[PDB]
RNA sequence: UCAUGCUUCGCGUGGAGAAUGACGUAGCAUGCUAC
RNA sequence: GUAGCAUGCUACGUCAUUCUCCACGCGAAGCA
């Protein structure tokens, strides 16, 4: 055995230990990138082939340097070695040793790798993206290892948390430079096994952390100057930690390296086409697909897709200032505007408006919108600004001073909190309390507000899954009918609602529905699908009761943009809302039986059936752009008949010009929004559907890849893997004979149940233990690696008695009770919520309860069902409310008949303060 | 019943601060929200109470808003 | 529905029909009646479907204006209302430092400054006479708000430092009050 | 309403109805008066029924041709308002500066970020705390964007003048953060 | 300042439809009167 | 047999309510 390590160490200044068990094999689990003819998959397999011999340098000081030797066959020890020596050269190849050594009765070959780290790229790859905090035993180590935080770092309240500690990032970023070298040596590495004409696959598993690659089974030698490396699943599967890690972020300085000061941009260059082409193909040089800097070229949306996660990585290079309307100075009857034609997209790159018309005569009420809404005026003539609260890139004040908007406390409706607390409520150790109040807030509650839009940070989605899963999502939204519709047949709910900035300096949404016809709106419309028109989006700040300290602030987008993501989404928003039984269940009524239909829907026929749940922390705030491309791409998937590509392509980019990188007004100022949804925008509700079923989509093709494939004894399910994984990192066109396989897979398997950021799943509990369907912890990764978002349990729920139904699904938890003589689910709320909506009100009106008895009404209709919980104070607050509501009745009759003798004494009033008018709202007839 | 009147009680008394334009000073106006919203999360009682103080104190700094010889006589 | 002429008339009517039917006469005089009488009951019928809906629409109208005058008289006196309602609840609630510092105010022994909590922290109580002066401060020690203060300082109304000793029982007119005691809490 | 052009016939045929009721009258024919009078009512009441429903029908036109005229009052009324928003905008921006920078990009197209943060001739900058302060708005001179500018004034949240003598390290606790300084920019970029 | 959607309750006006009742006009079967 | 009145069926017009659906206005409530 010492003879061995002797030979291992070889001709060189090799001084090393053992890690083995003297002349033994090493048994080790490390995520493999494996794709044979029986088994494929990114797993975590317990591969044991070779002796590890760790490096002492500096006088018995252990480093992380492996002699990692292997026994070989000597048939493919031979291929490995005609392999070697032509890419012996190359400075990214690890120098091997190939030693037959007498073991036992023959000189059985070792091929010695010398200087490996501990850990590959793989390694990496996999402790990032499956993230499970109780065993981040091998992310630790590789963070201790390579100086990017100390061993005592992880003794901290939830270090890997994104929101509680933002510092992990910075502790992330560390491994920048190590994973940018790793891509430059990748590169290295496939020229050489191009110059030489060796045709092979480059996986992450045979790169240790340096860069260094060590494994040359599988390479075939062609003619030489004429091998093509396959780099599909390399590059594919390290994407997201390009951006988690920033990688480039050594491309802001001179000459590129961190010992230099950052490059000066020049400010007026907004045209970076040239530098994202010498990025690409400086660092993705042998990636096959086309790459298009502008998405404008770009041929359908698998492209726009696929050109974008690469221009939201190369747009973390260049300068803020760069991104945003790029700005004209057109003559109107010689008076000279300042008004925008075009606009730099951090993924959609420049965009410029076709029809721009210089020297124009006069000014028609489209054309005044359309120069009213843009912020290039506005922010051309405001003064600089530099507001230090925020984090957001602060564009100009449009004021001389800062506008501060508090929040009240509330008011007390104290004649209902007498009549409850005399009836027993709010006692000490009741299980009833309040809980929900109104808080109130300081002057700077809408700037905190929406500088938490700090957690939105650029994410590099993993494009060759992305471009499936979106196909699956698709496939779930394919039983709706959409298109483009007229002005005459939109729909306007409420037209009494602010129409943004700065339209509603003069008037509601009314004002600007009314004075401007069918025709002007068609116009508009019409001008918006060549055009791109960037809108001012106000931070309003809502005002309701909760039970938590947030000041929730929504975006009250401009009139303009309203008015055409109208005509644009509103058919297939209307049949999303009229389908019963799809998984998105917006539109569907919890009365009437409604909510046991959407359980029983929900249920089908899973096999073993658990229930579980979860809701996103921040969905509009921490939801990174490519998703929301992805909503508003598969939204638009319903226009093959009535917009063409250009127009399809101008439409998605007028979307990102004014709900994804607005320029908001908060408060008398200009900034600029980084990302994430606006709350407020004509699709909010149905785009936070899709990004929720392809976060569903994402956990499952990561439980079903990341599963071993040898251990699959169902050989349906094990086909099915090899097949995705095909379709995934080995197919570039999309397979409809696979993705309606998988969806099938996914609807007997998981069974989902949408409506906004909130979901509930019924799943095969037997596959989910066995790894073939998403279980909470792929969904936990796939949010940390996808979201920057890490689910804490107080988001997800999980329920192993379908019985008792979904523990919380749209704030309402559920309960199966005896319901005219049969077994039916209702939804009942928080008692909590009930009882403080009564005891607090916004306004002072509200707090005299004889004007406003519907409030009561709808409440105790909201609170019927407690009548059926077990406990017996949820019961009671449905009777409070139906005794205060014949107080209030009472009350009424007498005051009116006291100031006006007229009595006012109706039969038909008698129905509010009885049971059976509440009991007809969840009978499922109407 | 003495949390959950506690509770109801700060809401009135900031209700009865913001109403006489104690928002015009930005520095007494976040002490008093702070102290409004740390008594409705509040669990324990005493220490509910004791922050109760502070914002009556608030209340009785300035002598010519409020005539306490009269609502309390 | 009687008080309407209309009713009158069906039911000379209905009365004439019931006399009639007993007496058993010709076919068409019953014919005739009947007819007559359903002329007069879909009159009547017409008239009472006009004063339902003069009742209605006066009721509608009545039910308005009681809204519109409670509504005004809610946000007029709102100002009142609240205080009247807090000092209600003030009193319900019966503490130690909130009475304390009630009662205090009362007489004019406000404080300067929030009512501070961390001990480290400074309490400026202004001490308007004498009385109000040997009720609370006692010794070198103040008692505000149901807690012991420690006096680090006793400022005159002219802003002149005063020594503890000073204040005496018959110093107390000599002394400028109203006094501005400064005080740790303890 | 008794304005009817046929109301005629139907009174006549009402009157003659009335002198065979009674006055000593014939009871078979009477019959037919009242018949005669039945189709006069039920001619008149159909007539009635038409001229009520042609006048509401005009009283809906003259409802909507109102609300038509409101609506397009409104339109003007906006549209003064909302172009005299752009030019009082419009000759807000200093021609100098911004001629200067548009005249040398590539193709007349330079990106709004810009637009203030090399042509705008005010800054303001707002601070939380006075650490913020010291590191950028210390001094009455300081640098930001490349160029140098000096203060002009501060005010606190409440929008009172605070002297940059009132802004110290112990005097912090005293001010009603955040402080905005609205600096002059100096020489023009200098 | 208070956005985008969905759902429910209350009241009012308009239109359409159905049910019972009332009056009138028209068509078919029998009885009575003027000729 | 023409015309008128009585009894029995079908068609049309006008009113009196009851209910169903929708179109809108107004007030209110919950939810993401
Ligand atoms: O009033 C609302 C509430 C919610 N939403 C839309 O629904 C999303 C989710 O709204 P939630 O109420 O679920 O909250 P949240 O997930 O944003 O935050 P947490 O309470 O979990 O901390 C929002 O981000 C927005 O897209 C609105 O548009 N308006
Ligand atoms: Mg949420
Ligand atoms: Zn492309
Ligand atoms: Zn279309």
């Amino acid at each position: 055995a010492q003879s061995f390590l002797n030979r291992v160490c070889g001709v060189s200044a090799a001084r090393l230990t053992p890690c083995g068990t003297g002349t033994s094999t090493d048994v080790v689990y490390r995520a493999f990138d494996i794709y044979n003819d029986k088994v494929a998959g990114f797993a975590k397999f317990l591969k044991t082939n070779c002796c590890r011999f760790q490096e002492k340098d500096e006088d018995d000081n252990l480093i992380d340097s492996y002699f990692v030797v292997k026994r070989h066959t000597f048939s493919n020890y031979q291929h490995e070695e005609t392999i070697y020596n032509l890419l012996k050269d190359c400075p990214a190849v690890a120098k091997h040793d190939f030693f037959k050594f007498r073991i036992d009765g023959d000189m059985v070959p070792h091929i010695s790798r010398q200087r490996l780290t501990k850990y590959t790229m793989a390694d990496l790859v996999y402790a990032l993206r499956h993230f499970d905090e109780g065993n981040c035993d091998t992310l630790k180590e590789i963070l201790v290892t390579y100086n990017c935080c100390d061993d005592d770092y992880f003794n901290k309240k939830d270090w890997y948390d994104f929101v509680e500690n933002p510092d992990i990032l910075r502790v992330y970023a560390n491994l920048g430079e190590r994973v940018r070298q790793a891509l430059l040596k990748t590169v290295q590495f496939c020229d050489a096994m191009r110059n030489a004409g060796i045709v092979g696959v480059l996986t992450l598993d045979n790169q240790d952390l340096n860069g260094n690659w060590y494994d040359f089974g599988d390479f075939i030698q062609t003619t030489p100057g004429s091998g093509v490396p396959v780099v599909d699943s390399y590059y594919s599967l390290l994407m997201p930690i390009l951006t988690l890690t920033r990688a480039l972020t050594a491309e802001s300085h001179v000459d590129t390296d961190l010992t230099k000061p950052y490059i000066k941009w020049d400010l007026l260059k907004y045209d970076f086409t040239e530098e994202r082409l010498k990025l690409f193909d400086r660092y993705f040089k042998y990636w096959d697909q086309t790459y298009h800097p502008n998405c404008v070229n770009c041929l359908d949306d698998r492209c726009i897709l696929h050109c974008a996660n690469f221009n939201v990585l190369f747009s973390t290079v260049f300068p803020p200032t760069s991104f945003g309307p790029l700005v004209r100075k057109i003559f109107v009857d010689g008076v000279p505007f300042v008004v925008s034609t075009g606009y730099h997209f951090r993924e959609l790159g420049v965009v410029h408006n076709q029809d721009v018309n210089l020297h124009s005569s006069r000014l028609s009420f489209k054309e005044l919108l359309v120069y009213a809404a843009d912020p290039a005026m506005h922010a051309a003539s405001g003064n600089l600004l530099l507001d230090k609260r925020t984090t957001c890139f602060s564009v100009a004040a449009l004021t001389n001073n800062v506008a501060f908007q508090t929040v009240k406390p509330g008011n007390f409706n104290k004649d209902f909190y007498d009549f409850a607390v005399s009836k027993g409520f709010f006692k000490e150790g009741s299980s009833v309390e309040l809980k929900h109040f109104f808080f109130a807030q300081d002057g700077n509650a809408a700037i905190s507000d929406y500088d938490y839009y700090r957690y939105n940070l650029p994410t590099m989605c993993d494009i060759r899954q992305l471009l499936f899963v979106v196909e699956v999502v698709d496939k779930y939204f394919d039983c709706y009918d959409g298109g483009c519709i007229n002005a005459n047949q939109v729909i306007v709910n409420n037209l009494d609602k602010s129409a943004g900035f700065p339209f509603n300096k003069w008037g509601k949404a009314r004002l600007y529905y009314d004075s401007m016809s069918y025709e002007d709106q068609d116009a508009l419309f019409a001008y918006t699908k060549r055009n791109v028109i960037p809108t001012i989006t106000q931070m309003n700040l809502k005002y309701a009761i909760s039970a938590k300290n947030r000041a929730r602030t929504v975006a009250g987008v401009s009139i303009c943009s309203t008015m055409t993501n109208r005509q644009f989404h509103q058919k297939l928003l209307k049949s999303i809302a009229a389908t019963r039984g799809a998984t998105v269940v917006i539109g569907t009524s919890k009365f009437y039986g409604g909510w046991h239909n959407m359980l029983k829907t929900v249920y089908s026929d899973v096999e073993n059936p658990h229930l579980m749940g979860w809701d996103y922390p921040k969905c509009d705030r921490a939801m990174p752009n490519m998703l929301r491309i992805m909503a508003s791409l598969v939204l638009a998937r319903k226009h093959t008949t009535c917009c063409s590509l250009s127009h399809r392509f101008y439409r998605l980019a007028n979307e990102c010009a004014q709900v994804l990188s607005e320029m908001v007004m908060c408060g008398g100022s200009l900034y600029v929004k980084p990302g994430g949804t606006s709350s407020g925008d004509a699709t909010t509700a149905y785009a936070n559907s899709v990004f929720n079923i392809c976060q569903a989509v994402t956990a499952n093709v990561n439980a079903l890849l990341s599963t071993d494939g040898n251990k699959i004894a169902d050989k349906y399910v094990r086909n099915l893997q090899h097949r995705l994984y095909e379709c995934l990192y080995r197919n570039r066109d999309v397979d409809t004979d696979f993705v309606n396989e998988f969806y099938a897979y996914l609807r007997k398997h998981f069974s989902m149940m949408i409506l906004s950021d909130d979901a509930v799943v019924c799943f095969n509990s037997t596959y989910a233990s066995q790894g073939l369907v998403a279980s909470i912890k792929n969904f936990k990764s796939v949010l940390y690696y996808q979201n920057n978002v890490f689910m804490s349990e107080a988001k997800c729920w999980t329920e192993t008695d379908l019985t008792k139904g979904p523990h919380e699904f749209c704030s309402q938890h559920t309960m199966l009770v005896k319901q005219g003589d049969d077994y039916v689910y209702l939804p009942y709320p928080d008692p909590s919520r009930i009882l403080g909506a009564g005891c607090f009100v916004d306004d002072i009106v509200k707090t005299d309860g004889t004007l406003m008895i519907e409030r009561f009404v709808s409440l105790a209709i909201d609170a019927y069902p407690l009548t059926k919980h077990p406990n017996q104070e949820y019961a009671d607050v449905f009777h409070l409310y139906l005794q205060y509501i014949r107080k209030l009745h009472d009350e009424l009759t007498g005051h009116m008949l006291d100031m006006y003798s007229v009595m006012l004494t109706n039969d038909n009033t008698s129905r509010y303060w009885e049971p059976e008018f509440y009991e007809a709202m969840y009978t499922p007839h109407t | 019943s003495k949390m959950s009147d506690v509770k109801c009680t700060s809401v009135v008394l900031l209700s009865v601060l913001q109403q006489l334009r104690v928002e015009s000073s930005s520095k007494l106006w976040a002490q008093c929200v702070q102290l409004h919203n740390d008594i409705l999360l509040a669990k324990d009682t005493t220490e509910a109470f004791e922050k109760m103080v502070s914002l009556l104190s608030v209340l009785l700094s300035m002598q010519g808003a409020v005539d306490i010889n009269k609502l309390c006589e | 529905f009687s008080s309407l002429p209309s009713y009158a008339a069906f039911a000379t009517a209905q009365e004439a029909y019931e006399q009639a039917v007993a007496n058993g006469d010709s076919e068409v005089v019953l014919k005739k009646l009947k007819k007559s009488l359903n002329v007069a009951k879909s009159e009547f019928d017409r008239d009472a479907a006009m004063q339902r809906k003069l009742e209605k629409m006066a009721d509608q109208a009545m039910t308005q204006m009681y809204k519109q005058a409670r509504s005004e008289d809610k946000r007029a006196k709102v100002t009142s209302a609240m205080q009247t309602m807090l000092f209600t609840m003030l009193r319900k609630l019966d503490n130690d430092a909130l009475n304390n510092i009630i009662n205090n105010a009362r007489d004019g022994c406000v404080p300067l400054n929030i009512i501070p909590l961390t001990t480290a922290a400074k309490l400026m109580v202004v001490i308007p006479d004498y009385n109000t002066y040997k009720n609370t401060c006692d010794g070198t020690t103040f008692t505000y708000a149901s807690a012991l203060w420690e006096i680090q300082q006793v400022v005159d109304a002219d802003s002149k430092i005063v020594q503890l000793s000073e204040i005496s029982m018959d110093n107390s007119p000599n002394l400028a009050w109203p006094l501005i005691v400064t005080a740790l809490r303890a």
